[PDB]
C-alpha cells in the first residue's frame, strides 16, 4: 500500500478517526507554523527587535 | 433417488377432501381450495370475489394486519391467493420446520377474516391498479368479453371487478360471501411436503365450520354472441369459440386432442411452428406478421373452444377466415393417425410437465379433489389420451363447425368480420 | 503655490516584513525628551509604553519618576504634585494652544503623537524638513519669526531648526551629527504613531504563508468537485 | 422536537438550481454579504470602546488602537472592510449592467436601494472618529441640501440639531451608523426572495432552465473559495498598507476654525463629486449628483438589444468598457484640485458618462439588431 | 455595402462560435416565450440542445472547433415566422379594446 | 421551481465520470494557457482602448497640471 | 423429517468427464420428464467491437435445421415428439436445452449434438434472422428496464468488453457474414469449455455413452494460442443519464462493484440484498412490509418498482439496485435506499438478518424445483463455480453470516464506493453524481 | 565634530543636473538680484536644484548612519 | 438501437492508475480516495488554525486593556 | 410494448405479481 493508501483506512475512513486527526494535526501544525514563521520573521529583521538588545540593559 | 410415495386422502364427515403427497423435500407447499371463483357472484355482488383476493392479510380473528404480513416474512414464507372463474386457491410455501406457523395464519385467513370498514375501504383502489395492470396484455379484455358474450349467469362474470363496482363492494358483502361460499362441501385441503395426521388432525379441529353450501351456482346456460371493443391498437386482437364439452368427460379429451392437433403454441423457440395445423393453413394466402391458437376452455359445468387470431390491421377479414376453412377440413374429416398419435404425444408429455414442479402437481391435486372426487395419477391421464379415438377427434370438429358461435374482438376492427359474414 | 516633495530615504523598516529598529527607537526617544518635549506634546503616549520597546521597566520608571506631574485633590481639595509613574502620560509642554502661540510668534507646534501618519510622506517628510532647513533665494523675504524650509508648504516655517550637531549625547554614545539624531527621532516618531508596526507585518507573513497554503488546497477542492461537470460529454439522439 | 422543517428553507441555499455557467462575476453577492456580516461584526466590537462624544471621540478611537487588545484589527479591517465592501458592490453592479440582469425589475429596484443605504451607512461611519476630514467631510457633503430651495437650509440643520457640523449630529450619525446595517440585512433578504422567484442570469443571457445544478456542493466550494480570496485581498490591505486607502489630516482632531487644503470625500464617493463639480450651478451639482446614482433605475426602461447579455454584442461591450474607464476618469479628476485642466476633463467626462448611457448605449443596441435584420 | 458589415457584425458578436443559431438568444418574453410553446417538437427539440451544448461551453470557457461554427449562410431563422404571428394577433387584440 | 419542474428535455445523454476516478487539474498547461490567450485576443480590442484613452488622458492632464503650476518664460517678464 | 434432515435426502448430482473434454451432468430423480442440455462458456464478454452480437446470430440460427437434418426438420422432429426446445445467450453463457420424456433422453442428447456441432448456417437464412434482429433491436428500445441495464454495463465497465451487450450494435448485426458467425462457432464451441447438463428421470451412466456416442465425434481438444484468455474488466465510477420526458415514468439503476461469481462474499451480500428486499405497488404487504424501504416507498409511493441484484460475472460483478417510478420522487426513492445502505454498513441489527438468510434459504429450496431450473443450475456451476454445490453446503455458508459478517460484508462493498448510474426518463430530478457519492458515507 | 550628510551633499552636487540647475539658479538670480523693483524670486529654481540634489543624497546618505 | 451507444473515451482525463481498462481499479481506490481526502483535512487543519486565531483576538478584545491594567498593580 | 413473436385463470398473492394464465 501507498502513504495515501493507508492514510485513507487508517485515518480518513472512519469520520470519528478523520476528525480527531485534523484536531491532533491542527494542534501539532499550529505549534509548527507558529515557531517557524516567528524564527523566519526574527531572523529576516535579525539585531532589530527588543528580545535581540535586551540582554544589554540588564 | 429416494422413495416415491402414495398420495394420501381422505374424505371427512362433511364432504370436506383432504390430501398430502409426503415427498420429504426441504420446503412444504399447502394449499386451501375453495369453490369460490366469479361463477357464484350474483349480479349484484360483482367484484366481491376480486376484492376477497386482495384482501388476504387484511386483520383477522387471531391475527392482525401486521402479525400476518410481517410473521410470514420473518421465515420467508408465502401467502399466495389464485382464482379461476371457478375456484379459490390459498396457497402458502415455507421450510418445512415453519409448516404449523403459515399453517395457522392461513386458517384465519379463511375462517375468521374480519373486513374491517376502515381496512375495508383503504384497499378498495388496489382493485383499480391490479386490473389495470392486468389489462396490460390485451388478451385479458379479449378473453373477458368472450365468456360474457358466450355464457350469461355465471361464467360471463369477469375474474375482474366492474369499474362501477370499484369503491362500492361492503365488509358486510365479503362476510356474506365468504360464510356462505368458504364451506366444507366447497372445500379441499392439499398438502405437499407434510404428513396426513397433521393435516387431518387441524382440518378437524379448526376448519370444521358449516358445511352447507350457502349459495349454489346456476347452470351456466350458454347465450352465445359477439362483443367488439374498437380501440385502435396497432394489431387486432379476435377470438372464435363454440360451445365444447364440460371437463370430467371422455368428450373433453378428444377436444383436448383437437387443439394439439391445430395449434398448442411454440415448442421450438424461434421457430415457424411448422406442425401446428392453424398457423400453417393462415400461413400461405397472408404475407405478413400475424399469430393464431386454439383456445381450449373446459370447466364442471361447461366448456369453450375454438380459436384467437393476432392478426394485422387489414389480415383480420383473411386470417380469422382461413383458419376457419382449415377447421372445417378437420370436421369434413381430413386426419390422419400421424396427426392424432402426434397430439396424442404433445398432450401426453404436455400434461407430464405441467405437474413436475411442485407448483402445477399441487393446483391438479386440488383441482381433482375440488372438481370431483379423488387423485387420478398420471397413467390413466395418460391411458385416458389414448383411449380417445379418431372419431372422437372429428366429431368435437363437427360440434365446433356446426355449433353456436362466440366471438370477441378488440383493435382496429374496420376489416374484421361478424358470426354472420365468417 | 509650488511644493517640493520629499525623496524615498530608505528606513531599516521600510521593507513589507522589515520591522522597526528598537534601538534607533530609544535613541530617538532621548531626542523627543531632551529637543522637543518643551513644545511638542505627545498626548497619546505613556512611560509604560516604553517598556519591553526600547526601555526596560525599571528604566522607564526612572524615566517616569524624572518628572513632576500633578493629581489630588487630597484631603482639603488641592491639587499638588508628585514625582511620575508607569502610567503617566508624556507631559504637556503647555497648558492650551493659546499658551502655546502666544509663547511662540502665534504658531502653534502641533502634537507628534501621529504627525508621522497625520502628513502625506511620513518620515521621508519629518527626515527632510529637519535637516532641509536652508536661505531665502534672492527674491525671498520673510516676516519675523518666520524661518525658510522648502519642504514645508509655503517654505515659511515658524519653527526654529531645531537640530544642529550635538544638540545632545546618547546613553550607547552613538555619534550625535544632525542627520543622526533625525534618523532616529524619526524611528520613534514612527513606533509612536504606529506601534503595531512590528507586529502586524509578522502576522502578515503568517497571513501570506497561510493563503499560501490554502489557496490551492481550496482551489483544489473547487477542481475535485467540478471535475464531473467540466469533464462530461452530451449526446442529442432524435429519432425518427 | 428537531425544528427540521423550516431547515428544508434552504431549498434555497442547497438544493437550489443554479445555472452551470455563472462565471466569478456571480461571485460577488455573496462576498457583499461577508462583507456586510464582517463589518456589522468588527463594529459591535469597535462600539463596545468607542463613544460619540465631541471631548472624547478621537480619543477613544486611539485608545482601541494602542490599549485595547488587538483594537488596531479590527479597527482597520473595519475601515478597509468597507472599501472591500464598495469594489464588491461597484464589481456586482457592473455584472448587472453587463449581463442586462437589470430585466429582473425588483432585484435590481431593491439593489439600487441598497446602494443607496450603503452609501448612506459608510458616509456617517466616517464621521464618527472625529478627524479634520471626518468634520469637514460632513460640513461639505451635507450643506449641498441647502441648494434646494426653500426648504433645503431648514432641512439641513434640522440634519445637523443645530448650526454646523457638532456634537449634537455625531451622535446621532454614530446612532443611525450602528442601526442601518440592520435594515440592510432585512432588505438583503428581500432582495433574495425575489431573485429566487427567477433563478440567476448566466453570461449567455439565455435560459438556463435546459441545464441546471444543484447550488451545493458546486456554487458552495466556488463561493468559499471566492471568500477566502477576498479575505486575501482585505487581509493585505490591513497587515500590509492599513492606510493606503485613507486620507491623513483625518489623523489631526476636527477643528472647525481651520480648512483643510484638499477637502475630498472617501474614494468610493470621488467619481460623483466630479460630476457635481462639472455644473457651476450649486443646485445642478446636486441634481446631477442625484442622477449620477438613480440613473441606475432608469437604465432598464433603456434596454434596447433583442439580445439580454452583452455576451453577443460588440458595440455595446466597448461602449461599456468606455463608461468603467469614463468613471476611473472621474474618479481620478474627483481626487485633484479644481484646476486646468482638470475642470475641463471634468466637464467632458461628465458629459460622456450621460450621453453613453442615455443616448449611446441604447442606440449600439438598437444598430446592433438592423445588423442581425432584428 | 451593408450585407459585408452585417456579415462581419454576425461574425464578431459570436455566438457561431457555440454552435447558436439566432433565434437561441432571443430575449425570453411574453411573445417568444408563446412563439416557442407553437414550436413543433422537432424545431423546438434541436433548440433545447443547441443551448444545453452553448451553456455547457461556456461553463468550461471554450468553444467549438472552426468548422462546427454556425454559418451565416446556412443560419435558419426558425423562430421568426410563428413570433411574427403572435405579435400580430396581440396587436388586433389591442386595436380591438381600442 | 426545482429539479423536477424546470422544463421539458427529450433526446439527450450526458455522460459523466467520478470525481475520485478522473484527475483534478488536466492538462493545464497543456490546454490551459492557448485557451487562455485565445480567450484574451478575443476580448482585447473592447476592452483595452477605452483604458489606453485613461492612460493618455492621465498622463497629459498631470504633467500639463505641471506646467501650469511652474513659472513664466521670456527670461525678462516680471519688469519690462 | 427436519429441514436439516430433508437436505441429506438430496440426490448428489454426479458429474463425468471425456478424454475428449466435455463434462457430463446429471441429477436423477423419479421425474417421468426430465431436462437435457448444452452449457458452454461463450458470449458478448468473449466477443469482440467488430464480431460483437454473433453469439445472438448463432443462437438464432441454431434452430433453423443442421446438415444431418436440413430446412425445418430439426424443429419438427423435436416439435412432434411433444418435446420442448430452448436456447439462450448472456455476456458470459450460452446454453441449448430440452424438456423431454424420460424415455426420449437417448433421441433427445442426440439432437443437441447435432445443433451444436453440424449447424447449416444458410447463407439464404442469414439474411432471414438479418431483417429478424434488426426488429429484436427496435422491441428491446422501448423496454426501459432493458435498456437502463445495458446502460448500467455500459457505463460500469466502459472500455472493456463487459461494456457490450449481448445483442450487439446495430451496424454489426447488417454487416456480419457467415466467415466471422464459423469462425466464432468453431474457435469458441471446445469441448472442455463445454457442459452436457440433465435431470429428471435418468441413470447419470445412460447420459454418458449417450455423449461418447454423439459427442465424442465434436471437437474434441482445442489449438495452442487461439482458444482465448479473459482479460479483467476495469469497473469505472461514471453516470449515464438518458433524459427522455415524453416517457411515463424515469427508470434508474445504481451499482457498485460487485465481487464475482468466484467470492464467498456472495452469500452474505444474497443476505443483505434480502433485507432491503424488492417491491411493486401490486404487493399485499403495503405498509406493513419488513423491508423499511418497502414499506416507506408503499405509503409514500416513492416508487412502483424496485428490486436489489447482485449481477455476477468472473472477476466482478454489479450489485446495486433498481427502480421505477415518478418524475419527482427518484431523489427520496434514492434517499431511502442509500440509507439504508449505509445503515447496513454501520449498524445490522442481529433479527433482521436472520430474516434475510431464512428469505434466501426460501429462495434457493423453491428456486431448484422442476428440472428445467436443476439441469440450468448443473449447467452453470461447472461453468463458473467448476462443481455443483449441496443445498446441504449453501445452508452451512449461509448459518455463519450473521449481523457482524453483513456489516464487514457490505461495508466492504458499499461505504465510500464510487457507484456507477444509468438513468432512463424523465429524470431531471435524478440526483448529480457528486450529492449520490457523498450517499455513499456516513455521519451527515 | 563633522556631519555625514555635509559630505553626502558636496559629494552629489558635483553630478550634472545639480550643477546645471545651480547654473540656472545664479543665471536668473541675477536677473532677480541686479534689477529695480522686480517681483519674483529664484525659489523654483532653488527648489528644482534641491530635488535633484536630495535624491541623490537620500541615495546614499543613510550609509554613514 | 440503443446498443449504439457506447460511452465515450475518458482516457483523456482520468487518473494513470485508472488507466489500463484490463486492471482492476480495486487497488488503486483505496490511495486515489486518501489522496484527495487528504486535501480536505489539510484544508481544515489550516482553516481551524485560522479560525482558532481570528476568534481568540476578537474575545481578547473584551479582556482588560493594558490602559485598565495600568492601574492595577 | 414489444411486437414480432407471436406464433382463464387469474392470479394475485401477497408477494408475487399478478398472473393471469
Ligand atoms: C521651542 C520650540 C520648538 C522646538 C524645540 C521644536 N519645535 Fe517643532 N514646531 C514648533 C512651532 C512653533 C511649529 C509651528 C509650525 C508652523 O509653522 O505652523 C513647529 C512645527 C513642527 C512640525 C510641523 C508640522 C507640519 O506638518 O509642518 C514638525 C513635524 C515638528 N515641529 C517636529 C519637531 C521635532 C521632531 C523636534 C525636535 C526633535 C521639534 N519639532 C522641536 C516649535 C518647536
Ligand atoms: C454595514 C456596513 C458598514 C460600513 C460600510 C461601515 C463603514 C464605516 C467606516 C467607513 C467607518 C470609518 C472608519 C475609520 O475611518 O476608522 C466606520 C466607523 C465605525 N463603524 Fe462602521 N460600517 C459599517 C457597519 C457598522 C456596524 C454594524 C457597526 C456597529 C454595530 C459599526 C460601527 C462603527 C464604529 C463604532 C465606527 C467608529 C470607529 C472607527 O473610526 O473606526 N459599523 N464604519
Ligand atoms: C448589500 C448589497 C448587496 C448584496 C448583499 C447583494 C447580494 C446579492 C446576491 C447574494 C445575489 C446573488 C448572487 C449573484 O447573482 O451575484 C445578488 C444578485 C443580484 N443583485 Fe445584488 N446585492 C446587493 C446589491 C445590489 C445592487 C446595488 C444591485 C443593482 C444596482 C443588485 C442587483 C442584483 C442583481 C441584478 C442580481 C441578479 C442578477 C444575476 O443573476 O446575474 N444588487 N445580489
Ligand atoms: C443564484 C444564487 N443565489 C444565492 C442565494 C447565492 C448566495 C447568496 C449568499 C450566500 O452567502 C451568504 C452570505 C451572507 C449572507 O447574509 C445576508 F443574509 F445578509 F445576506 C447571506 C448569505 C451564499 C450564496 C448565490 O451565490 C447564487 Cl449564484
Amino acid at each position: 500500500p501507498t502513504l495515501t493508501a493507508r492514510l485513507y483506512s487508517l485515518l480518513f475512513r472512519r469520520t470519528s478517526t478523520f476528525a480527531l486527526t485534523i484536531v491532533v494535526g491542527a494542534l501539532f501544525f499550529e505549534r509548527a507554523f507558529d515557531q517557524g514563521a516567528d524564527a523566519i520573521y526574527e531572523h529576516i529583521n535579525e539585531g532589530k527587535l527588543w528580545k535581540h538588545i535586551k540582554h544589554k540593559y540588564e | 433417488p429416494p422413495h416415491p410415495q402414495d398420495l394420501e386422502f381422505t374424505r371427512l364427515p362433511n364432504g370436506l377432501v383432504i390430501a398430502s403427497l409426503e415427498n420429504y423435500a426441504p420446503a412444504s407447499r399447502i394449499g386451501l381450495f375453495i369453490k369460490a371463483g366469479s361463477r357464484y357472484e350474483n349480479s349484484n355482488n360483482l367484484g366481491t370475489s376480486h376484492l376477497l383476493r386482495l384482501a388476504s392479510s387484511l386483520t383477522t380473528k387471531g391475527a392482525s394486519s401486521f402479525k400476518i404480513t410481517r410473521g410470514i416474512e420473518a421465515v420467508g414464507g408465502k401467502l399466495s391467493v389464485t382464482s379461476t372463474r371457478e375456484n379459490m386457491a390459498y396457497t402458502v410455501e415455507c421450510l418445512r420446520d415453519d409448516v404449523d406457523i403459515l399453517m395457522e395464519f392461513l386458517l384465519n385467513v379463511t375462517t375468521a377474516p374480519e373486513f374491517r370498514r376502515w381496512e375495508v375501504a383503504a384497499l378498495q383502489p388496489q382493485l383499480r391498479i391490479d386490473k389495470a395492470v392486468a389489462l396490460q396484455n390485451p388478451q385479458a379484455h379479449v378473453i373477458e368479453n368472450l365468456h360474457a358474450a358466450a355464457y350469461r349467469n355465471a361464467l360471463a362474470n369477469s375474474l375482474y371487478c366492474p369499474d362501477y363496482r370499484i369503491g362500492k363492494v361492503t365488509p358486510v358483502e365479503l362476510h356474506d360471501y365468504v360464510q356462505n361460499h368458504f364451506t366444507s362441501a366447497r372445500m379441499a385441503l392439499i398438502g405437499l411436503g407434510v404428513s396426513h395426521p397433521v393435516l387431518k388432525q387441524v382440518a378437524e379441529q379448526f376448519l370444521n365450520i358449516r358445511g352447507g353450501l350457502g349459495l349454489s351456482g346456476a347452470k351456466a346456460k350458454y347465450h352465445g354472441g359477439e362483443i367488439r371493443e374498437q380501440n385502435g391498437d396497432s394489431l387486432v386482437h379476435a377470438a372464435l369459440v363454440a360451445e365444447s364439452a364440460a371437463i370430467g368427460s371422455a368428450e373433453a379429451n378428444a377436444f383436448s386432442v383437437l387443439q394439439h392437433v391445430l395449434g398448442a403454441g411454440p415448442h421450438v423457440k424461434r421457430g415457424s411452428n411448422a406442425t401446428s395445423s392453424l398457423y400453417q393453413a393462415v400461413a400461405k394466402g397472408v404475407h405478413q406478421p400475424f399469430d393464431v391458437s386454439a383456445f381450449n376452455a373446459s370447466y364442471s359445468d361447461s366448456g369453450l373452444f375454438g380459436f384467437y387470431t393476432i392478426s394485422q390491421a387489414a389480415s383480420a377479414g383473411d386470417v380469422i377466415k382461413a383458419a376457419y376453412n382449415q377447421v372445417k377440413t378437420i370436421a369434413q374429416g381430413n386426419l390422419s393417425n400421424p396427426d392424432v398419435q402426434a397430439a396424442k404425444n404433445k398432450l401426453k408429455a404436455g400434461y407430464l410437465m405441467s405437474v413436475e414442479s411442485s407448483e402445477g402437481f399441487l393446483d391438479e391435486v386440488g383441482s381433482q379433489a375440488l372438481a370431483a372426487g379423488s387423485y387420478t395419477p398420471p397413467s390413466t391421464v395418460l391411458q385416458q389420451i389414448d383411449a380417445v379415438a379418431d372419431a372422437d377427434v372429428i366429431n368435437a370438429a363437427k360440434k365446433f363447425v356446426s355449433g353456436r358461435k362466440s366471438m370477441a374482438a378488440s383493435g382496429n376492427l374496420g376489416h374484421t368480420p361478424f358470426i354472420d359474414e365468417l | 503655490d509650488l511644493e517640493l516633495h520629499p525623496p524615498s530615504y530608505p528606513w531599516s523598516h521600510r521593507g513589507l516584513l522589515s520591522s522597526l529598529d528598537h534601538t534607533s527607537i530609544r535613541r530617538g526617544f532621548q531626542v523627543y525628551k531632551q529637543v522637543c518635549s518643551s513644545c511638542h506634546s505627545m498626548d497619546y503616549v505613556a512611560y509604560r509604553h516604553l517598556v519591553g520597546v526600547c526601555y526596560t521597566e525599571d528604566e522607564a520608571k526612572a524615566l517616569a519618576e524624572e518628572v513632576e506631574v500633578q493629581d489630588g485633590p487630597n484631603e482639603d481639595g488641592e491639587m499638588f504634585m508628585r514625582p511620575g509613574k508607569l502610567s503617566d502620560y508624556f507631559p504637556k509642554p503647555y497648558p492650551n494652544p493659546e499658551a502655546a502661540r502666544a509663547a511662540n510668534n502665534g504658531a502653534l507646534p502641533p502634537d507628534l503623537s501621529y504627525i508621522v501618519r497625520a502628513r502625506h510622506g511620513g518620515e521621508d517628510y519629518v527626515f527632510s524638513l529637519l535637516t532641509g532647513y536652508c536661505e531665502p533665494p534672492t527674491g525671498v523675504s520673510l516676516r519675523e519669526g518666520l524661518y525658510f524650509n522648502p519642504y514645508f508648504p509655503g517654505q515659511a516655517i515658524g519653527m526654529a531648526p531645531p537640530i544642529y550637531n550635538e544638540v545632545l549625547e546618547f546613553d550607547d554614545g552613538t555619534p550625535a551629527t544632525m542627520s543622526q539624531v533625525a534618523k532616529d527621532v524619526c524611528t520613534f516618531l514612527r513606533w509612536a504613531a504606529e506601534p503595531e508596526h512590528d507586529h502586524r507585518k509578522r502576522m502578515g507573513l503568517k497571513m501570506l504563508l497561510m493563503m499560501g497554503l490554502l489557496l490551492p488546497l481550496v482551489y483544489a477542492m473547487k477542481r475535485h468537485k467540478w471535475s464531473v461537470l467540466k469533464s462530461r460529454k452530451l449526446a442529442y439522439r432524435p429519432p425518427k | 422536537k428537531s425544528h427540521p422543517l423550516m431547515k428544508i428553507v434552504n431549498n434555497a441555499f442547497i438544493d437550489l438550481p443554479a445555472p452551470s455557467n455563472i462565471s466569478s462575476w456571480w461571485n460577488f453577492g455573496s462576498l457583499l454579504g461577508i462583507c456586510l456580516i464582517l463589518q456589522i461584526l468588527t463594529g459591535l466590537f469597535l462600539a463596545m470602546h468607542y463613544t460619540s462624544d465631541t471631548t472624547t471621540a478621537f480619543s477613544s478611537v486611539t485608545h482601541i488602537c494602542r490599549d485595547v487588545n488587538y483594537g488596531w484589527i479590527i479597527r482597520y479591517m473595519h475601515a478597509n472592510g468597507a472599501s472591500m465592501f464598495f469594489i464588491c458592490l461597484y464589481m456586482h453592479v457592473g455584472r448587472g449592467l453587463y449581463y442586462g440582469s437589470y430585466t429582473f425589475l425588483e432585484t435590481w429596484n431593491i439593489g439600487v436601494i441598497l446602494l443607496l443605504t450603503v452609501m448612506a451607512t459608510a458616509f456617517m461611519g466616517y464621521v464618527l472618529p472625529w478627524g479634520q476630514m471626518s468634520f469637514w467631510g460632513a460640513t461639505v457633503i451635507t450643506n449641498l441640501l441647502s441648494a434646494i430651495p426653500y426648504i433645503g437650509t431648514n432641512l439641513v440643520e434640522w440634519i445637523w440639531g443645530g448650526f454646523s457640523v457638532d456634537k449634537a449630529t455625531l451622535t446621532r450619525f454614530f446612532a443611525f451608523h450602528f442601526i442601518l446595517p440592520f435594515i440592510i440585512m432585512a432588505i438583503a433578504m428581500v432582495h433574495l426572495l425575489f431573485l429566487h422567484e427567477t433563478g440567476s442570469n448566466n453570461p449567455t443571457g439565455i435560459s438556463s432552465d435546459v441545464d441546471k445544478i444543484p447550488f451545493h456542493p458546486y456554487y458552495t466550494i466556488k463561493d468559499i473559495l471566492g471568500a477566502l480570496l477576498l479575505i486575501l485581498a482585505l487581509m493585505l490591505l490591513v497587515l500590509f498598507a492599513p492606510d493606503l486607502l485613507g486620507d491623513p489630516d483625518n489623523y489631526t482632531p476636527a477643528n472647525p476654525l481651520n480648512t483643510p487644503p484638499h477637502i475630498k470625500p472617501e474614494w468610493y464617493f470621488l467619481f460623483a463629486y466630479a460630476i457635481l463639480r462639472s455644473i457651476p450651478n450649486k443646485l445642478g451639482g446636486v441634481l446631477a449628483l442625484a442622477f449620477s446614482i438613480l440613473i441606475l433605475a432608469l437604465i432598464p426602461l433603456l434596454h434596447t438589444s433583442k439580445q439580454r447579455s452583452m455576451m453577443f454584442r460588440p458595440l455595446s461591450q466597448c461602449l461599456f468598457w468606455a463608461l468603467v474607464a469614463d468613471l476611473l476618469t472621474l474618479t481620478w479628476i474627483g481626487g485633484q484640485p479644481v484646476e486646468h485642466p482638470y475642470i475641463t476633463i471634468g466637464q467632458l467626462a461628465s458629459v460622456l458618462y450621460f450621453l453613453l448611457i442615455l443616448v449611446l448605449m441604447p442606440t449600439a443596441g438598437t444598430i446592433e439588431n438592423k445588423l442581425l435584420k432584428w | 455595402w451593408l450585407e459585408g458589415i452585417r456579415k462581419w457584425y454576425y461574425n464578431a458578436a459570436g455566438f457561431n462560435k457555440l454552435g447558436l443559431m439566432r433565434d437561441d438568444t432571443i430575449h425570453e418574453n411574453d411573445d417568444v416565450k408563446e412563439a416557442i410553446r407553437r414550436l413543433p417538437e422537432n424545431l423546438y427539440d434541436d433548440r433545447v440542445f443547441r443551448i444545453k451544448r452553448a451553456l455547457d461551453l461556456s461553463m468550461r470557457q471554450q468553444i467549438l472547433p472552426k468548422e462546427q461554427w454556425t454559418k451565416y449562410e446556412e443560419d435558419k431563422s426558425y423562430l421568426e415566422p410563428y413570433l411574427k404571428e403572435v405579435i400580430r394577433e396581440r396587436k388586433e387584440r389591442e386595436e380591438w379594446a381600442k | 421551481r426545482q429539479f423536477g419542474h424546470l422544463t421539458r428535455v427529450r433526446h439527450v445523454i450526458t455522460y459523466s465520470l467520478s470525481p475520485f476516478e478522473q484527475r483534478a487539474f488536466p492538462h493545464y498547461f497543456s490546454k490551459g494557457i492557448p485557451n487562455v490567450l485565445r480567450r484574451t485576443r478575443a476580448c482585447i480590442l473592447r476592452v483595452a482602448p477605452p483604458f489606453v484613452a485613461f492612460y493618455l488622458v492621465y498622463t497629459w492632464g498631470t504633467q500639463e497640471f505641471e506646467k501650469s503650476k511652474r513659472k513664466n518664460p521670456a527670461a525678462y517678464e516680471n519688469d519690462r | 423429517a427436519t429441514y436439516a434432515q430433508a437436505l441429506q435426502s438430496v440426490p448428489e448430482t454426479q458429474v463425468s468427464q471425456l478424454d475428449n473434454g466435455l463434462r457430463v451432468a446429471s441429477e436423477q430423480s423419479s421425474q417421468p420428464t426430465c431436462t437435457v442440455g448444452v452449457w458452454i462458456d461463450a458470449g458478448s464478454r468473449y466477443e469482440s467491437e467488430k464480431n460483437n452480437g454473433a453469439g445472438y446470430f448463432v443462437e438464432h440460427l441454431a434452430f433453423k435445421g443442421t446438415k444431418n437434418r436440413p430446412g425445418n426438420a430439426l424443429e419438427k422432429e423435436v416439435e412432434s415428439m411433444g418435446a420442448h426446445l430452448n436456447a439462450y445467450s448472456t455476456r458470459e453463457h450460452t446454453a441449448y436445452y430440452i424438456k423431454a420424456l424420460s424415455k426420449d433422453l437417448p433421441k433427445a442428447v442426440e439432437l443437441l449434438a447435432d445443433i451444436v456441432q453440424n449447424c447449416s448456417l444458410e447463407d439464404s437464412q442469414i439474411e432471414k434472422e438479418r431483417d429478424v434482429i434488426l426488429q429484436e433491436l427496435q422491441e428491446n428500445d422501448t423496454s426501459m428496464r432493458d435498456v437502463v441495464f445495458n446502460y448500467l454495463h455500459a457505463t460500469a465497465f466502459q472500455g472493456t468488453p463487459l461494456a457490450q451487450s449481448v445483442e450487439g450494435p446495430s451496424e454489426n448485426v447488417r454487416k456480419l457474414s457467415r466467415a466471422d458467425l464459423t469462425e466464432y462457432l468453431s474457435r469458441h464451441y471446445k469441448a472442455p469449455r463445454m457442459v452436457l447438463a440433465a435431470a429428471g428421470g435418468l441413470e447419470h451412466r445412460q447420459l454418458l455413452d449417450l455423449a461418447q456416442k454423439h459427442f465424442s465425434g465434436l471437437s474434441g481438444t482445442y489449438d495452442e494460442d487461439a482458444v482465448p484468455t479473459l482479460s479483467p474488466c476495469r469497473f469505472t465510477g461514471s453516470q449515464i443519464c438518458h433524459r427522455e420526458d415524453g416517457l411515463p415514468l424515469a427508470h434508474v439503476a445504481i451499482a457498485v462493484e460487485g465481487p464475482g461469481w468466484a467470492h464467498p462474499d456472495n452469500v452474505a451480500l444474497q443476505v443483505a440484498n434480502a433485507i432491503i428486499g424488492h417491491y411493486d405497488c401490486t404487493y399485499g404487504g403495503g405498509a406493513h412490509l419488513s423491508s423499511p424501504l418497502a414499506s416507506i416507498a408503499a405509503t409514500n409511493k416513492l416508487c412502483q418498482s424496485f428490486q436489489t441484484f447482485n449481477i455476477c460475472y468472473a472477476d466482478t460483478g454489479l450489485l446495486g439496485a433498481h427502480f421505477v417510478c415518478d418524475h419527482m420522487s427518484i431523489d427520496d426513492m434514492m434517499f431511502v435506499l442509500q440509507g439504508q445502505w449505509m445503515r447496513l454498513c454501520t449498524s445490522a441489527t442481529e433479527s433482521e438478518v436472520l430474516r434475510g438468510k431464512n428469505l434466501l434459504r426460501n429462495a434457493l429450496v423453491s428456486h431448484l424445483d422442476g428440472t428445467t431450473p436443476v439441469c440450468e443450475d448443473i449447467g452453470r456451476s461447472l461453468l463458473t463455480y467448476g462443481r455443483r454445490i449441496p443445498l446441504a453446503e449453501w445452508e452451512s455458508r449461509i448459518a455463519e453470516v450473521d449481523a457482524r459478517v453483513v456489516r464487514e460484508v457490505c461495508s466492504k462493498y458499499f461505504y465510500d464506493q464510487c457507484p456507477a448510474v444509468a438513468g432512463f426518463g424523465p429524470i431531471e430530478q435524478l440526483p448529480d453524481y457528486n450529492r449520490i457519492r457523498s450517499g455513499m458515507f456516513w455521519l451527515r | 565634530l563633522v556631519d555625514p550628510l555635509t559630505t553626502v551633499r558636496e559629494q552629489c552636487e558635483q553630478l550634472e543636473k545639480c550643477v546645471k540647475a545651480r547654473e540656472r539658479l545664479e543665471l536668473c538670480d541675477e536677473r532677480v538680484s541686479s534689477r529695480s523693483q522686480t517681483e519674483e524670486d529664484c525659489t523654483e529654481e532653488l527648489l528644482d536644484f534641491l530635488h535633484a540634489r536630495d535624491h541623490c543624497v537620500a541615495h546614499k546618505l543613510f550609509n554613514s548612519l | 438501437s440503443h446498443t449504439d451507444i457506447k460511452v465515450p473515451d475518458f482516457s483523456d482525463y482520468r487518473r494513470p492508475e485508472v488507466l489500463d481498462s484490463t486492471k482492476s481499479s480495486k487497488e488503486s481506490s483505496e490511495a486515489r480516495k486518501g489522496f484527495s481526502y487528504l486535501v480536505t483535512a489539510t484544508t481544515t487543519v489550516g482553516v481551524a488554525y485560522a479560525a482558532k486565531n481570528v476568534v481568540s483576538q476578537f474575545v481578547s478584545s473584551m479582556s482588560a486593556s493594558a490602559d485598565v491594567l495600568a492601574m492595577s498593580k
